[PDB]
């Protein structure tokens, strides 16, 4: 599952 | 897509300040839904194919 944590790259 | 747009996905009301950690993004409907807000019978962060139980209602 794709998640706010996974999606941006910080 | 980008990452400018990625705020725009909060859960329905609920998902300020919150749970956004397990926050998931239903890929049609992707907008928002939190893994016990509004999910299958399932609630936990999946690990494989994610999609909410209307999506999977009709495939
Ligand atoms: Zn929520
Ligand atoms: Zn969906």
């Amino acid at each position: 599952a794709r998640t706010k944590q996974t999606a941006r790259k910080s | 897509g980008s990452v400018n747009f990625v705020d725009l996905y909060v859960c329905m009301f609920c998902g300020r300040g919150n749970n956004e950690d397990k926050l998931l993004l239903c890929d049609g409907c992707d907008d928002s839904y939190h893994t016990f807000c509004l999910i299958p019978p399932l609630p936990d962060v999946p690990k494989g194919d994610w999609r909410c139980p209307k999506c999977v209602a009709e495939e």
